């Protein structure tokens, strides 16, 4: 039970300003500095600066010198990062570490002129009653949403062994993704199987059961 | 500020062997270096700091050992769960600079995919359009291939592909190809096939469906 | 005039909330024993010098004991750091008083070179040495300390609080020893910098039946 809570999803219009937070709770806040590292899409890490909650020393990295401004809250035991005049290239995942020991959850900040729009979970069931396996693979394609990201579990987290979820590929200024699942054919149509979906950017959670098929196909 | 190269970059080790990445900074960090792992879809879990001082909880098979201007993270007896991207970090002086990370994959046994295609769910259809999903699953080598066929014809226009990183258990590769259409677009054709060609075989694995009986 | 009258209650309040603050257990130390000294050298010089303004007698015994005490700590704090052991001078509690008592009578038996130059000539370097050699250490520390854990940066700010109290009493009484009202200004500046710098913050701001951020 140690952890720095983070927003996970943050939308911001270009030129504006977000103020990410990170509620650490599981240790004594003022016994570790906590840096704020930025890790853009694709890969790579770039330290944004380090602030020592206990004292006040905030050593910024030149680059973000005037861009970001760290700050800590001794009481709340949470720390913040002021990101001013956000630009298209300021979009990335912003991490809040405990001095490079324990990392935070992450906040998928995204600067965009775009308007949010929640997903559309549609269920994919087997076509023509093709009982061609000891198993079965259904899936649920979450189409069109924004911004990133979107948690996608199955059976309310219940199911795990054999479930794949693919990275949201963009497509016409809107994200689209999907998760397939294998189970024993000896189970699904018999026992219930739902697919969960979560879009924090919109604070939108969703469940979609998988009714067999139109009996005709 | 303080460049820190990191060989290798790519790297395929099989289960059991001892893999190894080596980090070398520009300056001289006084063993003020750390090693962590990024796994797709997760926040970085740190393993070692002070060049060799394992973090609490990290499995005893990880070993960091360098000094002055060059180090190296290493694991004897590579475990399946050890797939991801490890990066070396230096905190000797400001600005803290990261390595570039070497990514490590695990060589498994050749395994063809288990493909499956689904027509548009009535639900979407009513909404206004139709997306056809085909799942090329659990296959190794990573290199795979798909091509949509429609009414004997065939095309690759408006298909949304995406592959996954090495799976945990099966340590295999799975891909998802979707060809997004319209209620109309889709209504204009009957046959719909998904052919996947993977080294596994020479005969494309195939799956199809018609829009009528269905 | 009748508007600056609010500047006396400031030299009769902030210096009392401090004297009482010291006279709590944790707030009792050699450092806060000399800082609590400049309280009687601001309150007495406000309820005995500012009002009527023997009146020019206590006007010197007050400002000649300040830059003198400022010379004291600068050395005490030094002896604390240059010390081989923990951070906290060796000046015992009683010998701190015995040493404090001798700062007044010698301030009474007392010149810009005797009660100003001399006390500031060294006081700025005995401290300079400190603020400096307090840096080499500050990070001769293990980088890992604080980011991997499982004198520090704190006591580095306690010299920041004592680093401006000695750095404000200089720009307030220098243009005068080189404006007599500017010198009076450092009467409501110490219990002012002790809020957003040292522990005092809570020590005395919440003593008044929980000020504001008392989980308001």
């Amino acid at each position: 039970e140690v952890q720095l809570q983070q927003s996970g999803a943050e939308l911001a219009r270009p030129g504006a300003s977000v103020k990410l937070s990170c509620k650490a709770s599981g240790y004594i806040f003022t016994d570790y500095y906590i840096n704020w590292v930025r890790q853009r899409t694709g890969q790579g890490f770039e330290w944004i600066g380090e602030i020592y909650p206990g004292s006040g020393n905030i050593d910024y990295n030149e680059r973000f010198k005037d861009k970001a401004t760290l700050t800590a809250d001794k009481s709340s035991s949470t720390a913040y990062m002021q990101l001013s005049s956000l630009t298209s290239e300021d979009s990335a995942v912003y991490f809040c570490v405990r001095g490079f020991g324990y990392w935070g959850q992450g906040t998928t900040l995204t600067v965009s002129s775009a308007k949010t729009t929640p997903p559309s979970v549609y269920p994919l069931a087997p076509g023509s009653a093709a009982q061609t396996n000891s198993a079965v693979t259904l899936g649920c394609l979450v189409k069109g949403y924004f911004p990133e990201p979107v948690t996608v579990t199955w059976n309310s987290g219940s199911l795990s062994s054999g479930v794949h979820t693919f990275p949201a590929v963009l497509q016409s200024d809107l994200y689209t993704l999907s998760s397939s699942v294998t189970v024993p054919s000896s189970t699904w149509p018999s026992e219930t199987v739902t697919c969960n979906v979560a879009h924090p950017a919109s604070s939108t959670k969703v469940d979609k059961k998988i009714v067999p098929r139109d009996c005709g196909c | 500020d303080i460049k820190m190269t990191q060989s290798p970059s790519s790297m395929y080790a099989s289960l059991g062997e001892r893999v190894t990445i080596t980090c070398k900074a520009s300056q001289d960090i006084n063993s003020y270096l750390s090693w962590f792992q990024q796994k797709p879809g997760k926040s970085p879990k740190t393993l070692i700091y002070r060049a060799n001082r394992l973090v609490d909880g990290v499995p005893s098979r990880f070993i960091g050992t360098g000094s002055g201007q060059d180090y190296s993270l290493t694991i004897s007896s590579l475990d399946y769960a050890d797939m991801g991207i490890y990066y070396c970090l230096q905190y000797d002086e400001f600005p803290y600079t990261f390595g570039g990370g070497t990514k490590l994959e695990i060589k498994r046994a050749d395994a063809a995919p288990t493909v499956s295609i689904f027509p548009p769910s009535s639900e979407q259809l009513t909404s206004g359009g139709a997306s056809v999903v085909c799942f090329l699953n659990n296959f190794y080598p990573k290199d795979i291939n798909v091509k949509w066929k429609i009414d004997g014809s065939e095309r690759q226009n408006g298909v949304l592909n995406s592959w996954t990183d090495q799976d945990s258990k099966d340590s295999t590769y799975s891909m998802s190809s979707t060809l997004t259409l319209t209620k109309d677009e889709y209504e204009r054709h009957n046959s719909y096939t998904c052919e996947a060609t993977h080294k596994t075989s020479t005969s494309p694995i195939v799956k199809s469906f018609n829009r009528n009986e269905c | 005039g009748i508007v600056m009258s609010l500047i006396v209650l400031a030299i009769v309040f902030g210096n009392v909330l401090v004297i009482t603050a010291i006279a709590f257990e944790r707030l009792q130390t050699v450092t806060n024993y000399f800082i609590t000294s400049l309280a009687c050298a601001d309150l007495v010089m406000g309820l005995a010098v500012v009002p009527f303004g023997f009146w020019t007698s206590i006007d010197v015994l007050c400002v000649t004991a300040s830059i003198e005490t400022l010379c004291v700590i600068a050395v005490d704090r030094y002896f604390a750091i240059t010390s081989p052991f923990k951070y906290q001078s060796l000046l015992t509690k009683n010998k701190a008083r015995v040493i404090i008592l001798m700062v007044w009578i010698v301030s009474g038996l007392t010149s810009s070179i005797v009660s100003f130059y001399v006390p500031l000539v060294i006081m700025v370097f005995v401290y300079s040495r400190v603020f400096q050699e307090a840096k080499r250490q500050l990070q001769k520390i293990d980088k890992s300390e604080g980011r991997f854990h499982v004198f520090c940066l704190k006591e580095h700010k306690a010299l920041k609080t004592l680093g401006i109290i000695m750095g404000t009493f200089t720009l307030c009484w220098l243009p005068f020893f080189i404006l007599n009202w500017i010198g009076y200004v450092n009467s409501g500046f110490n219990p002012l910098i002790y809020c957003r710098s040292p522990d005092f913050r809570i020590a005395f701001q919440e003593l008044l039946c929980l000020r504001r951020s008392s989980l308001k």
